[PDB]
């Protein structure tokens, strides 16, 4: 009954976070069924995966199997029909979701079962050329990748924990039980360290089996789903991921014909370049890109261009050098706009 | 039977987007400059149909003499 | 000359505004309106704005001089392409369609939820006879009329309306048309043979 008491008023998500560990520890399948029962029904799908069938029937068929009796009426699903219970809905998808991964951090993810499933039914869901599927999967695996950032936050920041601990006994070089203590945290930094080895690996698997599929997808509103949180995932962990390595695909993106793609990466890009008063790295990208920046200032929608304009502007606070005398003369030129 | 549009492919070919590298004019436009001078401005001010017929020709700097014109308008 | 164009096409455009305040004190009781009414193509960057607001202002408060002031427009709009053209009348030319169009332009205005385009245009279907039979022909024949034209620009406004109507306004039109001319079918007559396809 997840799809109906996710969208009809839940009066708190930990409870129901909490509640469905303890049935997961109870039962592993059961649990697994009614999450995957979730997936397919936040698409609006009344359809239900069988025991047998989710135990013995291949993923294609089990969708396939989900497509005839999806039901649906027009070619309209859930995240475009229209109306206030579809958007409260998806707050509560996200909401639940972030929630229940964060909490089980140290079990369930080092399991070697659950993930293998989840981004196998979700690979197929998103190659799918049922659209519906395809879209609520791509937002769902989004929300999955940001709750994996928080895990490899939490993973580092633990790993500094272990770290400061080691230091503080390789300060201690005298007592019985400091050979142990020292033994013991570098087992547990280790273990750490091999669970974060698996974390990016994972991380890895879900960029080049979903993003490199979805930065490219016809539907434009997906591309900017990917831009936002990829944003939204260097932002959060910019240690890691702040390299050009990771900003080529933006790079690509910037690209894009659509002007609602572009103010969702124009967004992203704002929000991140004054995160830091000091420039953390990107120097470079900004040479390659920030003359198609000022010449996108002259955007047909309006939005854009004030986004564009505030990226000048953060041009300039960060360093005065990167603008020529052109580009100050044609911005002084646009003060007299219409807007 | 099933009224939902059906999609033949999720691909969309390189390019349409090399072209937009080459030529990126789809996406800008002509600055458009407000009126630069007074008499376009004032012009702009009494000006459209509502406007131009709805007040004398000869201005009336008094409102008293408003009153008197706008007075028998149907 | 950039300034001083700007201000002339202005300054005009004040006086064509206090005209247009007289063409309201025309709805009350001046006339002769034709001529601003006819310059509405040939100057339509200019003046389309004011003749469409002086259009409407005059059907919102009386339909009758309305449709007089129009039939009058049309009038000095036909005798002023029959002036320019003589004897040939330049159906093929694109004036005259053009003209057709405009009137196209002036039925578009018009609501079939009105009483009055359920007695107006029949009036002015009434009257667009009458001037298509104004004036007669000398010889070659009797029945066909000169200014003939006229019924192709009244056979755009023959598709409104309306059904039950089309037999009265025959019956009325029965005054000017003969049976041979009803039974005859050519391409010289074929403003006719729209007329009763319409009716």
């Amino acid at each position: 009954t997840l799809f109906e008491v996710v969208k009809l008023g839940k009066s708190a998500m930990q409870s129901v976070v909490d509640d469905w560990i303890e049935s997961y520890k109870q039962d592993r399948d059961i649990a697994l069924l009614d999450l995957i029962n979730f997936f397919i029904q936040c698409s609006g799908c009344r359809g239900t995966v069988r025991i047998e069938m989710f135990r013995n029937m291949q993923n294609a068929e089990i969708i396939r199997k989900m497509t005839e009796e999806f039901d649906e009426d027009s070619g309209d699903y859930p995240l475009t029909m229209p109306g206030p219970q579809w958007k409260k809905f998806r707050s509560n998808f996200c909401e639940f979701i972030g929630v229940l991964i964060r909490q089980c951090q140290y079990s369930i993810i080092y399991d070697e079962y659950m993930m293998d499933t989840v981004i196998s039914l979700l690979t197929g869901l998103s190659d799918s050329q049922v659209r519906a599927f395809r879209h609520t999967s791509t937002l769902a695996a989004m929300k999955l990748m940001t709750a994996l950032v928080n895990v490899a936050l939490n993973l580092s920041i633990h790993q500094d924990n272990t770290q400061r601990q080691y230091e503080a006994e390789r300060n201690k070089m005298i007592g019985k039980r400091a050979n142990e203590r020292l033994e013991l945290l570098l087992q547990k930094r280790k273990e750490l360290q091999e669970n974060q080895d698996e974390i990016e690996n994972m991380m890895n698997s879900i960029f080049k089996g979903i993003f490199v599929h979805r930065y490219r997808d016809a539907i434009a509103e997906i591309r900017a789903i990917c831009i936002e949180e990829i944003g939204v995932w260097m932002k959060m962990y910019s240690d890691a991921f702040l390299n050009d390595s990771y900003l080529k695909y933006v790079g690509w993106t910037l690209h894009d014909r659509q002007g609602e793609v572009r103010l969702k990466c124009l967004k992203a890009l704002q929000s991140l370049y004054t995160n830091r008063e000091l420039f953390p790295k990107l120097e470079l990208f900004t040479n390659r890109f920030k003359d198609r920046i000022v010449s996108m200032t002259l955007d047909k929608e309006y939005d854009v261009a004030v986004e564009a304009i505030r990226l000048v502007t953060l041009i300039l606070h960060g360093s005065e050098e990167a603008l020529s005398n052109e580009d100050c003369e044609n911005v002084y030129h646009l003060v007299y706009s219409a807007h | 039977k099933r009224k939902l549009i059906v999609d033949s492919v999720k691909e969309l070919d390189s390019k349409t987007i090399r072209a937009q590298l080459s030529d990126y004019s789809d996406i800008v436009t002509t600055l458009d400059l407000a009126p630069p001078t007074k008499k376009l401005m004032m012009w702009k001010e009494t000006g459209g149909v509502e406007k131009l017929f709805s007040l004398p020709a000869q201005p009336l700097w008094n409102n008293r003499l408003l009153k008197l014109f706008t007075r028998c308008l149907t | 000359d950039e300034a001083n164009k700007i201000e002339a096409l202005h300054k005009r455009r004040n006086l064509l505004a206090a005209f247009s305040k007289l063409i309201i004190y025309d709805i009350v009781d001046m006339h002769a309106a034709a001529d601003i009414f006819k310059h509405y193509m040939k100057y339509y960057n200019d003046y389309g704005d004011i003749i469409k607001e002086t259009l409407s202002k005059t059907r919102q408060i009386d339909k009758i001089q309305c449709a007089k002031t129009l039939i009058l427009s049309l009038q000095q709009l036909f005798n002023e392409l029959v002036q320019e053209q003589g004897p040939n009348l330049d159906r093929t030319s694109a004036h005259v369609s053009g003209i057709k169009e405009l009137a196209r332009r002036f039925a578009l205005t018009f609501g079939l939820d009105q009483i009055k385009t359920r007695e107006a245009v029949a009036t002015l279907h009434k009257d667009g006879i009458e001037f298509a039979f104004k004036y007669q022909n000398q010889k070659g024949q009797e029945y066909p009329p000169p200014n003939l034209a006229f019924l192709e620009v009244l056979s755009e406004f023959s598709s409104k309306l309306l059904r039950q109507d089309k037999k009265t306004v025959h019956s009325y039109l029965e005054k000017f048309l003969t049976e041979q001319m009803m039974e005859r079918r050519e391409d010289v007559w074929l403003p006719l043979i729209s007329y009763r396809n319409s009716l």
